């Protein structure tokens, strides 16, 4: 009897996606206040 | 500066002869494993039968043309068919009769 | 009772011994020192040296600069210490740089020595002779310390390097005499000897004008007959040598009692049985020291080369996993692989490693002769030849070199220019049924049929067993054919077919031959009753050899 | 009756207060002269195992071994405990001796199969799982290895029919249903997944690999 690896996951594409927008958002708006 | 005055690590003196650098190659070396490689398809046949030397006559007779299948149904090959279910003992002597038994039709 | 107070000796003579030795920065001694009280059957630190505080500060600096491998750095701070203590410590120092050195500077050279068979390493005698002279003992004194007992060893070592034989065991005797309990000292003074004769020349003198300073040496040790390495003499020169055994098994078993757990002496000891051709003996004892010790790349060779000549390619494969996984820088663990490539048929990989082997130590000749059998199944006879070669070079007597080179041309239809190279092998092992059988071949291949009849009939004699005998008769029953005297070969004829009632009916093949050319003679003698016992018991041989038989059955049963 | 007692408590099954079948181990340890019996490590093996305490596991397994070359309660715990050190070679020269000596039994085999899984050959052991199982039936080792080739690579979906063999022939282990969950989850069909979870759960309350599932 022999326990095979227990299930994992890691970050995502969809998720990483999202934040490299959002980090565009918060990269492109500020300088316009500048 | 401060070089040789750590002693952290794996250094020069540690090994006896401060030449053996000249080689430092040998350690890179995969040695061959034991059994199949020594064939160099072919290695896994000449591997399965130098385990499968390891039978007696009747028990190998038994598992010439063995094959079992996903859900537990065997299929078993008389050189008839022995199709059972598995984890039925009652299944293999019978397999284990019609093999070594004396079966025949006399007219 | 008394054994028991030997060993309560034993054990404080080790600890001092191994002290010395070690705070000494000599490992081929202290290794050894350990080990052997290790291996002692069971039953405050002792420390003392006559040095100043203002030059044991140097002691320090010279101790801790020689293991950094700054051999020359710690000669010039101890340039002008005058004690014996360091003394011997700077020059030891300058000595070591020197070998290092020259290591370092040859690597390419495979072979070591001078065809025929200084000033910077006389600089050094000069040193020791200088200061010898200047101290106010000299030897030869009971207020004799270590220090200058082991000054000289270095003395000693120091001029067998450049060939001053017949002058370094002086040396090394006056060293061991003030001091006792230096294996390395022991092992240079085993390579000066070089034949049996003079191991006996100097095992008297060990006895008769011999004795130890009892004031350096601990009480109840300075006997010869309870000392040690008096006792590890005898088991190691006699053997490695192959000498005549004289005080060698009382010995034996005494060193047994006392280092029941040594591993030294078990692998000897497992040595002995490889060296008789005791292999299932020998494969026990050696199993008991994997066991006991896994991990010494010392005599593990003589065990892979015992694994080889067993197959079990599948126990083999474990060894050399497991060997090269220790470390792949010692002698041993280059050559124990290459046993396992070798046995797998990949000799053009095998052969390399046997290489590598040699390089990392130059005095394992052993791996010459098997560097040339990979070369012959690779089909390359030249490499091969050059191979053994070598082999004979660095050491004249070696049966092996002499054997493999011979067979190398053999293999080819030189027959005769290989009579040389079996000639002289056949001085090294008379003794041996093998190569004689060999020469009547080479003989019997070059027409010399005169001589190859006492050759074979020298081979009859030096078999164990008779059985061996049977392929023998019937070639050289031949022979005796060709030499126009079919009378003659009769009696060899009686005695092969003889063999096989005697052998409860063996059956083989070289009978089988036999049985079938008697019948045929005796059908021309006339004597057809005589014939057709012959058929009939031949009648369990080849498809052929059966019906030769069977055909000549009916014939005699004929006129019977 | 206390001896006997501490005697029965060490066959007792794990992932239950192991703490007590500890103390009652070192009780009839030091105690009595049953101090380094066959199952007192033996049950020391499997609580490591369990804990996944490998080199203990080792240690107290070659310690047993030594004595007993072919001790079979013993060498499931050591076969599984070697393919996850994966000592390749152990495990080889473990497979010859077992080979040169019981080819009747399963337990060479499924150690024969398990260093093929070692050196990664699922599909080639497969038939020596199945050569295993069918040499001795009710061996959940060598059945769930054999489902464990089924699912590592491809052919996903008889996989399923495999483990269900294994829950319906061994009913009352937690593991064959919670694989049967983590391979349904692996459809990415989920309901099913939670449905052979807490079935596990329920078979078994304390185990790590189904909580985590």
């Amino acid at each position: 009897m022999i326990r095979r690896a227990p299930t994992t996951l890691q970050l995502s594409h969809d998720d990483v996606t999202s934040l490299i927008d959002d980090l565009n958002e918060q990269k492109l708006k500020q300088q316009l206040n500048i | 500066s401060s070089s040789s005055y750590r002693d952290s690590y794996f250094q020069y003196r540690h090994l006896p002869a401060p030449h053996h650098i000249l080689y430092a190659e040998w350690n890179q070396d995969i040695l061959a494993l034991p059994d199949e490689v020594a064939n160099i398809m072919t290695s896994e046949q000449n591997s399965n039968r130098y385990w499968n030397s390891f039978h007696d006559e009747d028990d190998w007779n038994l598992f010439n043309g063995m094959e079992l299948e996903s859900n537990g149904v065997v299929t078993f090959a008389g050189q008839e068919t022995i199709t059972g279910s598995i984890f039925d003992r009652r299944i293999t002597q019978l397999a284990y009769a019609r093999n070594n038994g004396w079966h025949e039709l006399a007219l | 009772d008394s054994q028991d107070k030997i060993i309560h000796d034993i054990r404080i003579q080790l600890r001092k011994a191994a002290t010395e030795l070690s705070r000494w920065k000599l490992y081929g001694s202290s290794k050894w020192a350990a080990e052997a009280l290790a291996g002692l059957a069971e039953a405050i630190p002792q420390n003392g040296f006559g040095l100043s505080e203002t030059e044991y500060d140097l002691y320090l600096l010279g101790s801790t600069l020689f293991d950094a491998k700054e051999f020359d750095r710690c000669v010039f701070f101890l340039k002008d210490v005058t004690n014996p203590y360091l003394k011997f410590l700077k020059l030891y120092s300058k000595f070591l740089s020197w070998d290092k050195k020259s290591q370092e500077s040859m690597e390419n050279i495979l072979t070591t020595g001078k065809f025929t068979d200084q000033s910077n390493i006389s600089s050094i005698l000069k040193e020791i002779n200088t200061f010898l002279e200047s101290y106010e003992i000299k030897i030869d004194d009971d207020e004799a310390d270590l220090g200058l007992a082991l000054l000289y060893y270095l003395r000693g070592v120091i001029l067998k390097q450049e060939k001053n034989i017949s002058k370094a065991m002086s040396s090394f005797l006056k060293s061991l005499s003030c001091y006792s309990f230096n294996w390395s000292c022991w092992l240079e003074l085993m390579d000066c000897l070089q034949k049996v004769d003079d191991a006996l020349l100097l095992n008297n003198y060990l006895y008769q004008n011999f004795q130890f300073k009892f004031s350096e040496n601990l009480g109840s040790q300075r006997t010869i007959e309870f000392n040690i390495m008096i006792k590890f003499f005898k088991l190691k020169v006699f053997e490695e040598l192959n000498g005549q055994l004289e005080d060698y098994f009382e010995d034996l078993e005494f060193l047994l009692q006392v280092f029941p757990n040594f591993t030294f002496l078990k692998a000897y000891n497992a040595t002995i049985s490889y060296n008789n051709l005791d292999y299932v003996t020998a494969e026990s004892r050696f199993d008991d020291i994997v066991k006991q010790d896994p991990y010494r790349l010392n005599d593990l060779e003589t065990y892979s080369n015992i694994l080889y000549v067993m197959q079990k390619n599948s126990k083999l494969a474990y060894l050399a996993q497991f060997v090269s996984q220790i470390d792949r820088f010692r002698p041993e663990t280059c050559c124990i692989i290459a046993n396992y490539y070798s046995a797998r048929q990949e000799h053009e990989k095998s052969i390399m490693y046997f290489r590598r082997a040699l390089t990392l130590d130059k005095k394992t000749t052993n791996a010459w002769t098997l560097m040339g059998h990979e070369f012959v199944e690779l089909s390359n006879s030249h490499a091969a030849i050059e191979c053994y070669r070598r082999a004979v070079d660095i050491c004249p007597r070696d049966f092996k070199a002499w054997f493999g080179l011979g067979q190398a041309y053999a293999l080819l239809d030189m027959h005769l220019y290989s009579l040389y190279y079996f000639q002289k092998a056949c001085t090294l092992k008379p003794w041996d049924r093998r190569i004689w059988q060999v020469l009547g071949e080479c003989y019997s291949k070059t027409g010399n049929k005169v001589e190859a009849i006492k050759c074979y009939k020298r081979s009859i004699k030096a078999s164990q067993t008779v059985d061996q005998n049977t392929s023998i008769y019937y070639r050289l029953a031949q022979l005796y054919e060709e030499l126009e005297d079919l009378q003659e070969c009769k009696k060899f004829m009686m005695k092969c077919v003889d063999v096989e009632e005697l052998l409860e009916g063996i059956v083989t093949d070289e009978t089988v031959k036999a049985r079938l050319w008697l019948a045929i003679f005796e059908i021309k003698a006339g004597n057809y009753q005589l014939a057709y016992d012959y058929a009939m018991g031949v009648s369990s041989g080849t498809s052929q050899e059966i019906e030769e038989a069977r055909m000549l059955a009916r014939e005699c049963r004929r006129h019977m | 009756k206390e001896i006997m007692k501490n005697l029965y408590k060490i066959n007792l099954s794990k992932y239950i207060n192991t703490e007590d079948i500890t103390k009652s181990n070192e009780i009839l340890a030091k105690d009595y002269k049953l101090a380094d019996n066959v199952d007192v490590v033996r049950s020391k093996v499997d609580i490591c195992y369990t804990q996944c305490k490998f080199n203990e596991c080792l240690e107290l397994c070659e310690t047993v071994l030594e004595n007993d070359e072919f001790n079979t309660n013993i060498l499931p715990a050591y076969i599984g405990c070697l393919y996850e050190l994966s000592n390749k070679n152990k495990l080889f020269l473990l497979s010859h001796r077992l080979a040169e000596t019981f080819p009747k039994s399963a337990i060479t085999w499924f150690s024969v199969a398990t260093y093929y899984m070692s050196l990664d050959r699922i599909s080639e052991a497969q038939k020596y799982y199945s050569k295993s199982s069918i040499l001795d039936p009710s061996f959940a080792a060598a059945w769930l290895g054999f489902a464990h080739t089924y699912a590592l690579e491809g052919e996903q979906d008889q996989a399923l029919t495999a483990y269900s063999t294994a829950s319906r022939f061994f009913p009352g282990m937690h593991l064959p249903k919670l694989f049967l969950g983590m391979q349904f989850m692996a459809m990415n069909s989920l309901n099913l997944a939670e449905s052979y979870f807490v079935l596990a759960y329920d078979i078994c309350p304390n185990d790590p690999l189904v909580l985590n599932e």
